């Protein structure tokens, strides 16, 4: 785990996230994608505690898409977001609670917006144009804060995606080999293979 | 705080600071730390704030369940042996320093129940951070068989003791009144000797110093 | 603190923030954090403001006393040599350090050494020092290049540490801008964050994060 | 284990006019929640014009005010009776505090007289020596209370000019020794009102070219 | 504290001095720590002011029970049930009770009970921080099958030595006659007992 | 590690002639870092307006909490709650959890419909109750209001000049505070309209 | 870095129309054990100057002999060792003050609270606190340990301010110095009966009471006084 | 340890138990507490034994070298010396220590010196672990001016009670006698002492 | 600090330095020659805690180039790292130790034969044909062990150190970012400017 960032453009949602994992002084994997898709507009990616990370994504994705199965119809990013925020809510004050950070990016087919929601283990939500989890922020925000624009096309997003991870890759003590990037759009959810 | 509770000829009285703390911020300048339990049994409190009000309110509100149940006005001993038992079960983790103090058909009575759920008996009796400075008041000038008005004087000097010296206490002096036969008199603001001076000078800024960024109207309605 | 000082093609930027904190507590907005050692030497601050503000000022006295029995003005290499030198000899006593001595001589050119308070000391042509350090870099090393004008080095400069001094919650006030020439140090104004900030965001259309 | 210092409470506050600067203090000083004395100044006329306080633990800011007195004294007997400038006194105290870095003076000091051009002049130090020169500074317990408001009304933050569009500031102007002085007072009785170790009385030190002016004004005593 | 219940030929005294303290502070100069668990059982209370009362109305509760069903309760059956409590919750605890009541087939009877929660029936008992000081004198003065004025001037002379040297115990003497003629409340004030 | 600080923000409210105000910064972190200046703390239920500080999370659990009860409240008694009521509840729901609480800074301000009187009050984590004819302040940033409100607050302001006097409150004490800030909104509430002002401040 | 074993309790003092009187009891406690009962906790320095002590007595005693030593070293070469070059209370004071602070300086004080009380030269009243810190002040009343929680409050009723000074008598002064001691005999676990009190005045000057006794004590209520709630016997 | 010192009529006399401990081990049954630092200058030693030791040999030395020079000292001198000791090294000290001696002009004298190191006069002195068993005991039963006889039986009563409930005080009772007439050493065994 | 590696091959002594300094979560350099020249024919690398490897490698070097000047005369290898090695084994037991590793590559003159020292902060010295310090001996010990053989060209020694750069960049956790290497042979020091 480590590094998971998001920025939301004029039409879609990107999500980048690190593809290394590491434990102790092995990098035992450079090719992890820390993200499941929660419906076929919504994505959410992870980062935190080990073992608690893929347990908590796959068991929020479980309950997605068993309300998908029961309803015939598609929870919303905004309804997602307030039910994942609401689970790590009650995990905090739990025995053992799920040290897991997300960002989930989804694209609204009824307002026809891309919607992105940065949460916290303690279950801290906030709607943003771009997000960041762990250390990461402390350089991209600031990146961000300077480059982003609010209507931005896809292809602007990527590049400036680009500027971000360059700058991680020069500043960041620890080597993440690298990023897996997927677009949510109003066509789904599609992976950039070549990054 | 500091709280106070002095018998007398055909009954008794309490009164209570109105300062609360923040650690070293006044919090409330004018709080009400007299409780009424029933309609003739008060309690002084002190320790944390939250603690004292929650705990004599449960007691308050089982002691009017059982008065109704029994067709009989409450006893102190009874509020006094419900405070005491909650207490001692949560072993002093409910921080309520209370003087318990009423009438009722057996007579007038005086208790103070500590936090981890002791009870003590006395003529006159004093609780909080500025007790001592009270405490001082009553052994010097406390004597038996004091008057009504003479009670409300040494209680009332026993509260402005700890105002002055004590830095957990200040600003009002509230009392209660409990006599034998008569309605108990509650006694909000008995003394004011804590008024704020003028200040020099009226802060009301010219219209428009405040810069805005947007406006709109909030629906309230339906 | 966020301080910055970067080499380029028409000599050395500086560029620091005014803010001064005793925990969460906002303790000054006027602070200054440069130090004019000579006409030619400069020295920034970051780290504990007595620590900075007393050693750094020691500095310049050695380093008058350098062209005194020299006759000739001290070395940027030698200079920060001294400092580095003196809180090594305190290291483990816990003075919180984090300089950047910025200046231009002869026989170096344009020069900057970072120097910290656990003797770490380091030749570069960038560096951002403080807690709000990693916001100035993600702004600064994105637009960097060496053959930036210097009406364009002095904004990037201006521009990193508003970046830093917005996000980071222990930076602001205002930023204070030093341009270094082989000619010597040139001030370049002190530019008061509260507005800075909307000048800037009106002007250059960025920080969209914000409601305008 | 033996704790070398303690908290003395109370408060300070400097203003810079145009040809004066006023140093004020709060007379009152405390351990813990019990008061020690109701006038006790902290205020310090050092000679030279040159007004100190050093707020906090008592003990070391009444060495820290006799060093420094003691300071100027050699100076003169060392300088042919040359008068220590306010800048001068300011780093000579750096050097006082900082020669303790590793086992401090716990105080807040704030020094004020006028500056080589006869304009007044307000100089602020951290407990280690770290110094700046200001229009304005609060320190001591309700220095976080004080500061905000003398921002507001000294240097005019957050003020705009009526109608311009939060476009135009409020411009800066010195203020007369008649507003400074009701600032003091309103910034005073307002910590007074808020914080448990301030009050009792006011002391106010005035200096012009005339000389150092002394002012006292009764605070709250709860 | 200083406590102390003493036996003799008409039965038993129970006797303890006054005082109530919040570290070096006297919350009650006037306390009474000599409490009724049954008509003619009675209990000296030691330590934790919240704890031995917590007890001692748990006790008074039991005993009043047991009178209900089975009649009076020998002092024996009111020191077990005070071991019970004593013993069961020991971690929770602190408080060192010395129990003593008058049957007319027993006469005077006194069991302690410290801290641990053990039971011993002694002649006489003292206990509390102030009894430390009058082991040697106790030893050396008490006397089985004393008079009541005996006893009464034993315990008077003892506890005046306890609150002597107690910083922890003063105040008045409180003392109670525990006989088949009845139960008599006495008390001794600082002026008499403190010149003796 | 110390919840009451790790996000940041303020809130204060005020009384005025007939009206009342209260206002918040903007402001939600993670320690040192700023992440969102959109992050509003003062929500309502009906004409009753609540502002929240302290942590985060538990400012939106209980939001959605009092919003909950608020609903329940009105389709059972087929009237809206008032201010007194409210924070009775507010008050009972912090003590229910006294061994676990919520960390947070609670303030209620709004006019009793019936009566027309202005109220505000306050609380701590655990649901002491803090009643003012003047004004409450909560969150990182309370001393500094404290200071603000006791100099600059005077009796009955009307409602333009109420607005002034929270704002520069407001303003100056979250500028002394290095956890609030980077934004600010103002609510004007008068017997039956209120206004929403956002506040031009610095964003450092 | 010490720990204080035999310990001296409050000391209790204030200023009246031509003097000052301080007061403390002759009690040497060791921990909860009230061990010695003959100890003199107010020393006086010359015929001008008494001053109290509390908190470590092994300290106290020591404080006593440089008290002793600064007397007789003021004599060496001062032929006006009794009259204008005599030790005033503010020399007497400030040396101490120092002492304490040095000490403290050191991470090795001593463990005492101090009230220097006498009579200037110009007949002024002196009265000012030291303790272990170095932190000094003064006030129209002054009292250590528990002294400052109970006497303080009885007498600033008294005298509460500078101007209530010359309308208070030696009379009055003394009799709320007497009652404030019956008071501490009550509610202080380690004071005792027997006190000592002494009073400097500018026209009789050094008064030094011995054996005093606490009396006129309040104890009959107590006969009435029945369990601790619900007791009726 | 339990020790004690008793002025009297002809003079002092020091007594003392003699058991060592090392915990609840003891390490020494017959020990002797009572020390000689000058020919009728005594000390009774409580606390550790090797700093008393220590303390009490250099006591020993500064007497031996105040006698070679100003001849006989006074027990107050040598009171003077053990404080001075125990005082500046108070951080470093486990040491009470009671100093008992004869002169001619003030006949007997006995210092108590504490941990801390202060002094005290008194007319007799308690000390040890097990004194406080017997603070009440002495306290009614000494009075001023007892003879030699009157003053031994106060001595072995007391120390006697003292170790009977102290665990760290037993063995024999060891005494030393300083009068005009010099100095007489007696000792107290268990089948006496015991049955007291 | 972190990485330094070192090889002894037939002719020649060849020491990798890895070029990052780090503080907290920012790489502060990338350019950064962790080692100095002793003498003409003596090279020591250096890592460990900050300011003190500096501060004692050119400690080390002023003395060694002290004792050049006196003596006009070059010490062999095995005298200066033994001349290191007291001086660390002093620093151990001062109050304040230098908390400094070392590798000592020298071309010995007299014996015409490359010699590699390994010493760490305690003092403990090793002449080795292979050497590193930290974590990277974790990796390289055993792939040397495997690759190296004793009578290897300096070419040879660069390709398979090549292979130990490859490695740690593979499976390290941080990013050290690429190493400065350095040759020691009977014509003295020289860079390796393209690794
Ligand atoms: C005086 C003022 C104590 O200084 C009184 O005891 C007073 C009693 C009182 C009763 C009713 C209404 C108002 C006041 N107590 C306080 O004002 C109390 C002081 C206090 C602070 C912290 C404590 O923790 C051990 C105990 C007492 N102040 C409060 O309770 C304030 C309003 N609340 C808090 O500070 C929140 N605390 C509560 C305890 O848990 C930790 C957080
Ligand atoms: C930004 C604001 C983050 O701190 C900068 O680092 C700033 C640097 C600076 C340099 C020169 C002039 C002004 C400002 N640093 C501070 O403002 C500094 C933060 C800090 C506090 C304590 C430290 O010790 C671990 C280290 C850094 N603030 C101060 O030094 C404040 C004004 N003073 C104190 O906290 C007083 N302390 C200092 C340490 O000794 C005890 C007393
Ligand atoms: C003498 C005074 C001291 O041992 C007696 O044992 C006395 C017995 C007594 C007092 C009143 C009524 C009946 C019997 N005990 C006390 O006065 C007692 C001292 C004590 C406190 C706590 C203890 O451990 C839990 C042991 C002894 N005082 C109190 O209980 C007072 C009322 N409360 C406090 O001091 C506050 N305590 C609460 C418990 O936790 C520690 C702080
Ligand atoms: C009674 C027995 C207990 O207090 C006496 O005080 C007795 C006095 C005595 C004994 C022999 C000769 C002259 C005087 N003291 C001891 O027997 C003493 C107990 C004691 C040990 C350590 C202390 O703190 C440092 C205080 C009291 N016993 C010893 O000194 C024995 C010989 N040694 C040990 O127990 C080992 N100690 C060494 C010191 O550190 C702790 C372990
Ligand atoms: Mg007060
Ligand atoms: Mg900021
Ligand atoms: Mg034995």
């Amino acid at each position: 785990m480590d590094i998971i960032l998001g920025i939301r453009v004029q039409d879609s949602v990107i999500l980048a996230s690190s593809k290394a994992v590491t434990r102790g002084i092995s990098v035992l994997k450079d090719s992890d994608d820390k993200t499941r898709q929660l419906s076929p507009h919504t994505l959410m990616s992870f980062a935190g505690e080990a073992g608690d990370t893929v347990q908590f994504a796959e068991y929020i994705q479980a309950n997605i898409q068993l309300y998908s199965i029961r309803e015939d119809y598609e929870l919303s990013p905004q309804a997602v977001s307030s039910f994942v925020r609401q689970e790590l809510a009650k995990s905090i004050r739990s025995r053992r609670p799920y040290q897991v950070n997300v960002l989930i990016g989804g694209y609204d087919k009824k307002k026809n917006k891309p919607e992105l929601y940065q949460i916290d283990y303690l279950g801290t939500k906030v709607e943003l144009p771009y997000g960041a989890h762990g250390y990461s922020g402390f350089y991209t925000f600031s990146l961000l804060d300077h480059h982003y624009r609010p209507d931005m096309t896809t292809e602007e997003g990527l590049d400036l995606l680009k500027l971000c991870v360059q700058e991680l890759e020069k500043r960041m003590p620890m080597d993440f080999k690298g990023v897996i990037v997927k677009i949510v759009d109003k066509d789904g959810i599609r992976q950039v293979d070549d990054f | 705080t500091t709280i106070v509770g002095v018998k007398f000829n055909n009954g008794v009285v309490i009164a209570a600071d109105t300062r609360s703390t923040q650690g070293p911020i006044v919090a409330d300048k004018n709080c009400a730390k007299l409780h009424r339990i029933s309609p003739k049994i008060w309690c002084a409190g002190a320790g944390t704030a939250a603690d004292t009000e929650a705990v004599t309110q449960l007691i308050g509100s089982n002691i009017e369940l059982h008065s109704l149940y029994t067709s009989r006005e409450p006893r102190v001993v009874s509020a006094l042996q419900m405070l005491k038992q909650h207490l001692f079960k949560y072993q002093g983790h409910i921080g309520a320093y209370l003087i318990v103090a009423g009438v009722d058909p057996t007579g007038s009575h005086l208790f103070s129940i500590h936090a981890h759920g002791s009870t003590d008996v006395g003529y006159y009796l004093s609780l909080g951070s500025g007790s001592l400075a009270a405490m001082a008041v009553l052994e010097s000038h406390w004597k038996q068989d004091l008057t009504k008005e003479e009670a409300i004087k040494l209680a009332s000097d026993a509260i402005q003791a700890g105002i002055w010296n004590d830095l957990g206490s200040g600003s009002n002096v509230d009392v209660c009144v409990m006599e034998i036969g008569k309605d108990a008199e509650y006694l909000r603001n008995y003394l004011t000797p804590n008024v704020r001076e003028e200040k020099q000078k009226s802060y009301k800024f010219p219209r428009g110093t405040t810069a805005v960024l947007k406006e709109s109207i909030v629906n309230i309605c339906d | 603190t966020t301080t910055l000082a970067f080499r380029f093609q028409g000599g050395i930027i500086v560029a620091v923030d005014s803010r001064a904190t005793a925990g969460n507590w906002v303790a000054s907005q006027t602070v200054k954090k440069v130090i004019e050692i000579n006409p030619f030497l400069l020295g920034t601050m970051a780290g504990g403001v007595a620590d900075c503000q007393f050693w750094e000022t020691w500095l310049g006295s050695q380093c008058r006393l350098h062209e005194l029995r020299e006759k000739e003005r001290i070395s940027v290499a030698a200079a920060s040599k001294i400092l580095s030198n003196l809180v090594y000899q305190y290291k483990g006593a816990g003075l919180s350090m984090g300089t950047m001595i910025c200046g231009y001589t002869r026989k170096e050119g344009p020069t900057i050494y970072y120097v910290d308070s656990d003797g770490t000391r380091l030749k570069g042509d960038i560096f951002c020092v403080g807690s709000g350090q990693t916001f100035a870099y993600g702004v600064l090393d994105s637009n960097y290049k060496w053959d930036l004008s210097v009406e364009d080095a002095l904004y990037l400069g201006k521009r990193s540490i508003l970046a830093a001094a917005h996000r980071d919650a222990y930076s602001g006030g205002s930023v204070n801008l030093y341009h270094v020439t082989e000619d010597g140090w040139i001030y370049h104004g002190n530019h008061d964050v509260g507005e800075l900030f909307w000048k800037v965001k009106e002007e250059e259309g960025s920080f969209n994060n914000v409601i305008g | 284990q033996f704790n070398p210092y303690g908290d003395n409470g109370g408060t300070i506050l400097g203003i810079a006019g145009e040809d004066f600067a006023v140093l004020a203090g709060d007379t009152r000083n405390i351990t813990d929640y019990s008061i020690n004395s109701r006038y006790e100044p902290k205020v310090f006329d050092c000679g030279d014009n040159i007004v100190m306080s050093a707020n906090g633990f008592a003990a070391d800011g009444d060495a820290l005010v006799k060093r420094f007195k003691n300071s100027v004294k050699w100076y003169h007997f060392d300088h042919n009776d040359k008068k220590l400038s306010i800048n001068s006194a300011a780093r000579n105290i750096q050097h006082l505090l900082y020669g303790k870095r590793f086992f401090p003076y716990y105080v807040h000091t704030i020094i004020a007289g006028l500056d080589e051009d006869g304009k007044g002049a307000v100089y602020s130090f951290d407990p280690v020596g770290s110094y700046e020169r200001e229009q304005c500074r609060a320190g001591g317990a309700a220095a976080s209370l004080i500061m905000p408001f003398l921002d507001n009304q000294v240097n005019f933050k957050n003020q705009y000019e009526p109608g311009t569009n939060g476009k135009v500031k409020k411009p800066l102007k010195y203020l007369s020794v008649e507003e400074v002085i009701k600032l003091v007072r309103d910034s005073f009785t307002s910590a007074t009102e808020r914080h448990i170790q301030v009050g009792d009385g006011l002391e106010i030190l005035i200096v012009t070219k005339d000389g150092v002016r002394k002012e006292f004004y009764e605070l709250k005593r709860d | 504290t200083s406590i102390m219940a003493v036996t003799f030929k008409d039965g038993v005294i129970l006797g303890a001095d006054s005082r109530t303290t919040t570290g070096a502070y006297i919350a009650n100069r006037v306390t009474d720590k000599l409490t009724r668990v049954h008509d003619k059982i009675w209990c000296c209370r030691s330590g934790s002011a919240a704890d031995t009362q917590a007890i001692a109305d748990i006790v008074q509760y039991h005993l009043e029970l047991y009178t209900s069903q089975y009649g009076t309760p020998s002092t024996e059956t009111a020191a077990s049930v005070f071991k019970e409590l004593c013993y069961e919750n020991k971690d929770n605890l602190t408080a060192g009770i010395i129990v003593a009541g008058y049957d007319d087939k027993n006469k005077g009877e006194v069991y302690t009970i410290p801290l641990g929660g053990s039971v011993h029936k002694l002649p006489y008992a003292i206990a509390g921080s102030g009894s430390t000081f009058i082991y040697g004198y106790c030893d050396k003065n008490f006397r089985e099958n004393m008079s009541k004025e005996e006893t009464v001037d034993f315990i008077k002379h003892s506890l005046s030595q306890a609150i002597k040297w107690d910083g922890s115990s003063g105040g008045v003497i409180r003392m109670v006659v525990l006989t088949a003629a009845g139960v008599e409340r006495l008390i001794f004030y600082p002026d008499e007992y403190e010149q003796l | 590690s110390d919840p009451s600080s790790i996000n940041g923000g303020i809130v204060v409210a005020m009384t005025g002639k007939d009206c009342v105000a209260i206002a918040c910064d903007l402001r939600l972190g993670s320690q040192s870092l700023g992440v969102s200046n959109k992050f509003e703390k003062i929500f309502h239920y009906g004409h009753v307006f609540l502002g929240i500080t302290g942590l985060a999370t538990d400012v939106t659990t209980l939001n959605e909490m009092f919003r909950y009860k608020t609903n329940l409240y009105k389709l059972k008694e087929e009237r809206a709650i008032e201010p007194e009521t409210f924070t009775q509840l507010v008050s009972s729901s912090l003590y229910e959890r006294r061994f676990g609480p919520y960390f947070v800074g609670p303030v209620v301000a709004g006019i009793n419909s019936k009566s027309g009187k202005p109220f505000i009050a306050g609380f701590d984590l655990i649901g002491c109750i803090d009643e003012a004819k003047d004004f409450i302040v909560s969150g990182t940033a309370s001393d500094q209001l404290f200071g603000m409100c006791e100099s600059l607050y005077e009796p009955n302001l009307e409602p333009e000049d109420l607005f002034e006097t929270i704002s520069q409150a407001l303003l100056n004490a979250a500028d002394r505070d290095a956890l609030s800030g980077w934004g600010a909104v103002v609510y004007i509430i008068k017997k039956d309209e209120v206004v929403k002002r956002y506040l031009k401040m610095r964003q450092d | 870095t010490q720990q204080p074993i035999v310990t001296g309790t409050s000391v209790i003092s204030m200023k009246y129309d031509n003097g000052v009187i301080i007061a403390a009891d002759n009690l040497g406690s060791y921990g909860s054990l009230l061990r010695f009962n003959g100890v003199e906790r107010l020393i006086p320095v010359g015929d001008n100057t008494v001053v109290g002590i509390s908190g470590d007595i092994s300290d106290m005693q020591h404080i006593e002999r440089l008290l002793k030593d600064l007397v007789t070293e003021n004599a060496y070469d001062n032929p006006l060792a009794d009259a204008e070059e005599a030790l005033e209370p503010s020399y007497i004071f400030e040396y101490l003050a120092t002492v304490m602070y040095q000490r403290r300086s050191k991470m090795n004080p001593l463990w005492n609270a101090i009230i220097v009380a006498g009579v200037q030269s110009n007949g002024d009243q002196f009265l000012r606190y030291v303790n272990l810190l170095g932190v000094t002040y003064s006030s129209p009343t002054l009292a250590t340990g528990f002294g400052a929680h109970m006497a303080n409050p009885l007498l600033r009723k008294v005298v509460d301010r500078e101007s209530d000074i010359p309308k208070t008598t030696v009379q009055v002064a003394e009799e709320a110095i007497v009652n404030a001691m019956r008071v501490l005999y009550y509610r202080d676990a380690r004071s005792s009966r027997n006190f000592s009190l002494a009073i400097i005045d500018k026209n009789t000057g050094l008064t030094f009471k011995k054996n005093l006794q606490v009396e006129n004590m309040k104890w009959d209520f107590a006969k009435d006084i029945k369990g601790y709630g619900t007791q009726k016997i």
